RNA sequence: GCAGUCAAGCGUUCAUAGCGACAUUGCUUUUUGAUUCUUCGAUGUCGGCUCUUCCUAUCAUACCGAAGCAGAAUUCGGUAAGCGUUGGAUUGUUCACCCACUAAUAGGGAACGUGAGCUGGGUUUAGACCGUCGUGAGACAGGUUAGUUUUACCCUACUGAUGAAUGUUACCGCAAUAGUAAUUGAACUUAGUACGAGAGGAACAGUUCAUUCGGAUAAUUGGUUUUUGCGGCUGUCUGAUCAGGCAUUGCCGCGAAGCUACCAUCCGCUGGAUUAUGGCUGAACGCCUCUAAGUCAGAAUCCAUGCUAGAACGCGGUGAUUUC
RNA sequence: CUCUUAAGGUAGCCAAAUGCCUCGUCAUCUAAUUAGUGACGCGCAUGAAUGGAUUAACGAGAUUCCCACUGUCCCUAUCUA
RNA sequence: GUGAACAGCCUCUAGUUGAUAGAAUAAUGUAGAUAAGGGAAGUCGGCAAAAUAGAUCCGUAACUUCGGGAUAAGGAUUGGC
């Protein structure tokens, strides 16, 4: 018999299976389209999510009801250290996909990615890339042989980079390695651009910019073995039900004599590699610049770091991308910011917004003061500081 | 950017935070957080807190 | 809203489902209004049609004049007392629930409103703001 | 129950816009019967709640074709199940009947879906009451009232979880295949314009938002308090004070952190190939024709862009590769 | 007026727990009521110690409505053993 | 001792400190709870739960067998010195 009242299905079948992923670094499933006329630049970037804040700005949307009126939005502050190039990877188009055949590393790698390659840095002899340094000891016949194949084959080129974790207040002290595909034209100049950038850092002053709809790829905050009501959003059973009310009722019919793959069943919620798209960048700040939170309307000397620092993270002493809306992933987690896959023109993109007030009140409690100089002026003298 | 004063205590209410409350005879009160809005509904005297 | 409303309304927090008894603040004689329907509600299973500020609801007069009782009539909510959110960041709410009597076309039945009406209702219905006192 | 065939007539005139008698050929079996094949060393039999999937005889949405289609509205039909189909009063009800929202609120199947999922209200017990029938015990698809809902730890299936063996170990990847989602409306403008004698009254493009669904997320707001964090209070106890014990977390106010909410916020992409249909050139048939060969534009369709997993026996690159 | 019986249901009451047709008809309660109550009744099959009708008080009895109140529900979320 | 009280809670005299334990705090449970707005729209049905609760003062209807209904309903006060 049919349903008495038909209802939409709880959940999304295009996100099954909901098992755990491989690593905490979410890999990039797709890079933007290669253009032959654009200059050679990076098309994705890796950062660390650090806290959120509420920002007052002006809505530059004509035809709306709050045009030229202050609105507030919630933004995220992803951390951005200097990121250095250590490797070049090529890929030849085969009839079974892509295939890497040459990966050329750098000469003097840092101790961050050397710690990545070992599971026990305290017992290891630290002998990684010691016989690889013998390649750089000769004239360079074996060095340019590996790059001449990239100048001939390997139509698409990806670049191994890693974040400088020692400029980041995390307690990990071990860098994350990832691939970034380059969509600049003249594919022979791809490996010629990254040969000069061996042990040379890459900032976000040329990768990203102001007023840009970008993508975000990260791993969902885990929640362990979660029950079926909070996982799928199932309507709860009444109070009178024996042996369970926070469950799902009967799974299916008699025929087929199995459990279908589309019913709501209990299992892992969290730790899912997701991809959220269309996020707007509001501010790209410098690390050495005093008063990163200074606004042209505000003109005061204060940074984006709250009073007492960020919740469970610390302080920002480096660059940062200040992007619109909630980004997937939790605090202290690696997150890959990606360029847009298409030219967005939908009247919410290409909007030249300008910030007005950047909040730096404490997120550890109820924020009553922005700067500690404002707290000393409002509260006055106390028993201490004498 | 406009900072209003608290109706109960007198602290600085920042744009983004704070809960406004309007009385039935159209008097507008602006509270800082869930503390002063709770002590207003219990008939507390701000000159005694 | 529906047909007859000038302009659109941004979504605020719903606080008045079907079965809520609000007040009636005008000189029409009705004392309370009983929500039986919401114009523009969703057709989802097991959702009570909920209302907010500025919504056009179908009401039945329970207390007041006997000529206004035992009949269906439209109503426009003027006070909600649920903490909604405006775009500028304030979380404001009234003291009680209230509404006015109206026709299906949108005109007012009374002549005055003895209480405050928020700007989400005063900008959506022009005849309410013409008879209201102070806004917000 | 549904769809035909023929055409006497209805439709002011006109059989076939929409219908269609008298006859007649079928399909479905979501009705009720017919039969007694399976089950009486037992398949737990009604209804609702809850949940997934499938069918089209399509209510709405997308694109079109006809009209006794001027516009608006409505009726008929095609490709189409991608997506949506409710809040309630009463009834134990399926059914039925109203109120009302909505773009619309369609018909169904899966052991008349689903009781080791629930409820048990009805009927299918033992108590009892009334009416009728019987001399009586008692009977009654007559009415009413109270009446135990048992077990998964097994195998499989499913949601998740590791994992031996491919010289070992570590890092970065490719991708077979499988799943796949976004849906729908209102307002402003176009426009009181097209149309019409008037009455009345659109549409594409553009813009602002909303309905439902999905994934995230805690800045703020709201909730939760075993931070028993601080303060207050009662009864009793340690002689008083201070500071505490106990009252199965004593009670009350506040309360970060964490969790969490369309009671909070953010986000949901783009091309190609087609069906219906409308045409191009062009025969069969010196003409005429969307067609027989070729070919163009085309739907919420299909496949990809994208997104989610990564074959634990699919694969590639690279680092290191032990001395008692 | 007529047939017939030993006598032909009287006083009351009623879609009541007793009414098949019935979800009776009317009025009220409700936006909407097969429910509840108040009435009408030629009442398949109401009725006088088979006890009829009405009753204050009483009830872990059956049913309907209203106020206060509440996650029971919209709509779930959190904490503790 | 508090209190109307051999109520509940707390201590003295007397008896015990026995009921398999350790480490974690996932789902689902059993038990005890709390929730903004609305207030039963859930459901066969206000089922379960919540609210009211002691004392003093004021006030208390229809109806009735005049005994009752009645703690009717509906309000106020309450601590320390
Ligand atoms: C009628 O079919 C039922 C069948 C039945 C037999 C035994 C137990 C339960 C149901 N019998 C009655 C008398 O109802
Ligand atoms: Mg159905
Ligand atoms: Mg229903
Ligand atoms: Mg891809
Ligand atoms: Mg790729
Ligand atoms: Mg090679
Ligand atoms: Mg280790
Ligand atoms: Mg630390
Ligand atoms: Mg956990
Ligand atoms: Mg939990
Ligand atoms: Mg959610
Ligand atoms: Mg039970
Ligand atoms: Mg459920
Ligand atoms: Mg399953
Ligand atoms: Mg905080
Ligand atoms: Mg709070
Ligand atoms: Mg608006
Ligand atoms: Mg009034
Ligand atoms: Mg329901
Ligand atoms: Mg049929
Ligand atoms: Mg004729
Ligand atoms: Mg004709
Ligand atoms: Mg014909
Ligand atoms: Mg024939
Ligand atoms: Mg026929
Ligand atoms: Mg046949
Ligand atoms: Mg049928
Ligand atoms: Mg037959
Ligand atoms: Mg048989
Ligand atoms: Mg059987
Ligand atoms: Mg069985
Ligand atoms: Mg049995
Ligand atoms: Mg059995
Ligand atoms: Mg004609
Ligand atoms: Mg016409
Ligand atoms: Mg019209
Ligand atoms: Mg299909
Ligand atoms: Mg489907
Ligand atoms: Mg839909
Ligand atoms: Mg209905
Ligand atoms: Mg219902
Ligand atoms: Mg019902
Ligand atoms: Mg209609
Ligand atoms: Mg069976
Ligand atoms: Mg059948
Ligand atoms: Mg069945
Ligand atoms: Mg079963
Ligand atoms: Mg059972
Ligand atoms: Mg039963
Ligand atoms: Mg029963
Ligand atoms: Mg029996
Ligand atoms: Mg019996
Ligand atoms: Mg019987
Ligand atoms: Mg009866
Ligand atoms: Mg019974
Ligand atoms: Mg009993
Ligand atoms: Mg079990
Ligand atoms: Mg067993
Ligand atoms: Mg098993
Ligand atoms: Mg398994
Ligand atoms: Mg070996
Ligand atoms: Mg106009
Ligand atoms: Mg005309
Ligand atoms: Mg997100
Ligand atoms: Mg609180
Ligand atoms: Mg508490
Ligand atoms: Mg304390
Ligand atoms: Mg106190
Ligand atoms: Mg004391
Ligand atoms: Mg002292
Ligand atoms: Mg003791
Ligand atoms: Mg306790
Ligand atoms: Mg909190
Ligand atoms: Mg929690
Ligand atoms: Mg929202
Ligand atoms: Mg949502
Ligand atoms: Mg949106
Ligand atoms: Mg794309
Ligand atoms: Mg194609
Ligand atoms: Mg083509
Ligand atoms: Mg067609
Ligand atoms: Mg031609
Ligand atoms: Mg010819
Ligand atoms: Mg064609
Ligand atoms: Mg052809
Ligand atoms: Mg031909
Ligand atoms: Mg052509
Ligand atoms: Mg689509
Ligand atoms: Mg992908
Ligand atoms: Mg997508
Ligand atoms: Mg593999
Ligand atoms: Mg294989
Ligand atoms: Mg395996
Ligand atoms: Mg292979
Ligand atoms: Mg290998
Ligand atoms: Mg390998
Ligand atoms: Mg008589
Ligand atoms: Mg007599
Ligand atoms: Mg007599
Ligand atoms: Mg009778
Ligand atoms: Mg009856
Ligand atoms: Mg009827
Ligand atoms: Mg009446
Ligand atoms: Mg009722
Ligand atoms: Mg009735
Ligand atoms: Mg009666
Ligand atoms: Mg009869
Ligand atoms: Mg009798
Ligand atoms: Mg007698
Ligand atoms: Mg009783
Ligand atoms: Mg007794
Ligand atoms: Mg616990
Ligand atoms: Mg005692
Ligand atoms: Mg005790
Ligand atoms: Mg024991
Ligand atoms: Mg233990
Ligand atoms: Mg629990
Ligand atoms: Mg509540
Ligand atoms: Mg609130
Ligand atoms: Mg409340
Ligand atoms: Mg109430
Ligand atoms: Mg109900
Ligand atoms: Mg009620
Ligand atoms: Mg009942
Ligand atoms: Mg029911
Ligand atoms: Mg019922
Ligand atoms: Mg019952
Ligand atoms: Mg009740
Ligand atoms: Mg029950
Ligand atoms: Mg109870
Ligand atoms: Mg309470
Ligand atoms: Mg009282
Ligand atoms: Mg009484
Ligand atoms: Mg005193």
């Amino acid at each position: 018999s049919h349903r008495k009242y038909e209802a939409p299905r709880h959940g999304h079948l295009g996100f099954l299976p909901r098992k755990r992923a491989a690593s905490i670094r979410a890999r990039v499933k797709a890079f933007p389209k290669d253009d032959r006329s654009k200059p050679v630049a990076l098309t994705s970037f890796l950062g660390y999510k650090a806290g959120m804040t509420t920002i007052v700005r002006d809505l530059d949307r004509p035809g709306s009801k709050f045009h030229k009126r202050e609105v507030v939005e919630a933004v995220t502050v992803v951390d951005t250290p200097p990121v250095v190039v250590v490797g070049v990877v090529g890929y030849v188009e085969t009839p079974r996909g892509l295939r890497s055949l040459t990966t050329v590393w750098a000469e003097h790698l840092s101790d961050e990615v050397k710690r990545r390659f070992y599971k026990n840095w305290y017992k290891s002899k630290k002998k990684a890339f010691t016989k690889y340094s013998a390649k750089y000891a000769q004239d360079g016949a074996g060095i340019e042989r590996e790059l001449a194949r990239i100048k001939k084959y390997a139509s698409v080129v990806r670049v191994l980079v890693h974040t400088q974790i020692r400029k980041t207040p995390l307690a990990q002290k071990k860098a994350h390695l990832a691939e970034i595909q380059l969509n600049g034209g003249s594919i022979s100049e791809k490996v010629d651009w990254a040969r000069e950038h061996f042990e040379k850092t890459v900032a976000v002053d040329s990768v990203f910019e102001q007023n840009e709809m970008i993508d975000a790829i990260a791993v969902t905050k885990g929640h362990g073995f979660e029950g079926v009501t909070h996982r799928w959003g199932t309507k709860k059973l009444p109070r009178k039900t024996h042996r369970g009310l926070r469950k799902v009722a009967c799974i299916g019919a008699w025929h087929p004599a199995h459990v279908m793959w589309s019913v709501a069943r209990a299992g892992q919620r969290g730790y899912h590699s997701r991809t959220s798209i269309n996020h707007k960048i509001y501010r790209v700040g410098k690390g050495d610049d005093e008063a990163n939170g200074a606004t042209s309307f505000d003109r005061t000397k204060k940074t984006i770091t709250p009073m007492g620092g960020f919740v469970h993270y610390g302080e920002i002493k480096n660059d940062f991308i200040m992007v619109k809306g909630c980004i997937p992933g939790n605090r202290k987690r690696i997150v890959t910011l990606r360029k847009s896959l298409y030219t967005n023109t939908s009247r919410k993109a290409l909007e030249e917004v300008s910030l007005k007030w950047i909040d730096t009140a404490s997120k550890f409690g109820k924020g009553r003061f922005q700067t500690p100089a404002e707290k000393h002026a409002f509260m006055g003298t106390l028993k201490k500081d004498l | 950017m406009k900072v209003e004063i608290d109706s109960f205590s007198g602290a600085k209410i920042y744009p983004g935070r704070g809960t406004l409350f309007v009385r039935g005879d159209s008097k507008i009160f602006r509270f800082q957080n869930s503390k002063s809005a709770s002590l207003f509904k219990q008939r507390k005297n701000p000159r005694r807190i | 809203s529906g047909n007859g409303a000038q302009g659109t309304k941004f979504r605020i927090s719903l606080g008045l489902p079907v079965g809520a008894i609000m007040n009636c603040a005008d000189n029409s004689g009705a004392r309370n209004l009983y929500i039986i329907a919401v114009k523009g509600s969703g057709s989802r299973l097991n959702r009570l049609p909920a209302a907010s500020l500025g919504d056009m609801v179908m009401a039945t007069v329970k207390k007041g004049k006997p000529e206004l009782r035992k009949k269906v009539m439209p109503a426009i909510v003027v006070r909600q007392a649920k903490s909604w959110r405006r775009r500028d960041g304030v979380f404001l709410y009234f003291e009680d629930n209230a509404g006015v009597i109206a026709n299906p076309k949108g005109e007012m039945k009374g002549s005055a409103i003895t209480g405050p009406v928020g700007k989400e209702c005063a900008d959506l219905w022009p005849r309410v703001a013409s008879n209201s006192g102070v806004v917000v």
